[PDB]
């Protein structure tokens, strides 16, 4: 489930074709408004624990908003995950 | 104003933190803080109390000359 969630919120690199329609919000925003340069998912797993979460790269002025909207994202699929974006991921 | 990203030049340095949740909010509140204020107490009186006591002692005296001078006086007028 974690990895079907990370698909949705997805990763993004500024070589992409098409950036304001993607799906993901993050990828979308972070395109249109040139929050980075780059970002990805991870869930890296060792013995009964590990690390999950996401990596970015950008512009000294945007590290503000890219927190924003990452922090967004898990926030929204914790407690609004629709039934679409699910089957996306 | 001014923003975050747009303050000043830094080079080099790292910053290491906790979580607020996992750490203590009064570690050695008393064993570590008491000495403290002792520390900072000894490193200001010499400059912050002595015009205080000099206060304190033109006070005192200001105010006994004014009782004894005045009322308590009546001193001789004799005949």
């Amino acid at each position: 489930a974690l990895q079907v969630a990370n698909a949705i919120i997805g990763h993004y690199d500024c070589t992409y074709g098409g950036g304001a329609h993607l799906s993901s919000p993050l990828a979308s925003i972070a395109a249109t408004n040139k929050l980075c340069q780059s970002f990805q998912t991870f869930n890296i797993c060792y013995a009964d624990t590990g690390l999950l979460g996401a990596h970015f790269v950008c512009d000294h002025m945007s590290i503000d908003d890219m927190m924003f909207v990452l922090q967004g994202q898990w926030m929204r699929l914790c407690t609004s995950a629709t039934e679409s974006e699910v089957l996306r991921g | 104003g001014r923003q975050f990203g747009h303050l000043t030049r830094v080079r080099h340095v790292i910053t290491y933190s906790l979580s607020p949740f996992e750490q203590r909010a009064f570690p050695h509140y008393f064993s570590k803080g008491i000495p403290n204020v002792l520390r900072r107490t000894r490193a200001c009186i010499l400059r912050v109390a002595p015009p205080f006591v000099a206060f304190y002692l033109v006070y005192t005296w200001g105010t006994q000359e004014f009782e004894k001078s005045k009322r308590k006086n009546p001193a001789a007028y004799e005949n």
